[PDB]
């Protein structure tokens, strides 16, 4: 029997471990407030103005 | 192989071609490790190169 010494070749052909698509970060209101270092408890208070009744 | 000329036994022994191999491995890790306390480095070490690196 003939015996041949050959490597074990490794290739990439395009199988890339299918994975999700990111869509939500663009749709949500991001960074209206950027001063949590500067207010206590890392909390910025937001004021909602008043409404009158006649 | 060999055979006699004009022999009625006209059989040929087929040879074989066997490739061999061996493996060379990277296995050992040779190191020299040292530690000096801050007092040792401030006071006991006077010439860092000649006292530490060369040894």
């Amino acid at each position: 029997a003939h015996i041949f010494v050959k490597p074990e070749l490794v290739a990439e052909i395009g199988v890339k471990q299918l994975q999700r698509e990111i869509v939500l970060p663009g749709l949500v209101w991001t960074n209206p407030l950027t001063d949590f270092g500067g207010s206590k408890n890392d909390t910025i208070t937001v004021r909602v103005p008043a409404i009158t009744t006649a | 192989n060999r055979r006699d000329l004009r022999d009625p036994d006209r059989t040929v022994i087929a040879s074989e071609l066997v490739e061999h191999s061996f493996g060379v491995t990277l296995d050992k890790h040779v190191y020299a490790a040292l530690k000096f306390t801050d007092e040792q480095r401030t006071l006991d070490i006077r010439d860092y190169t000649k006292q530490v690196l060369m040894p």
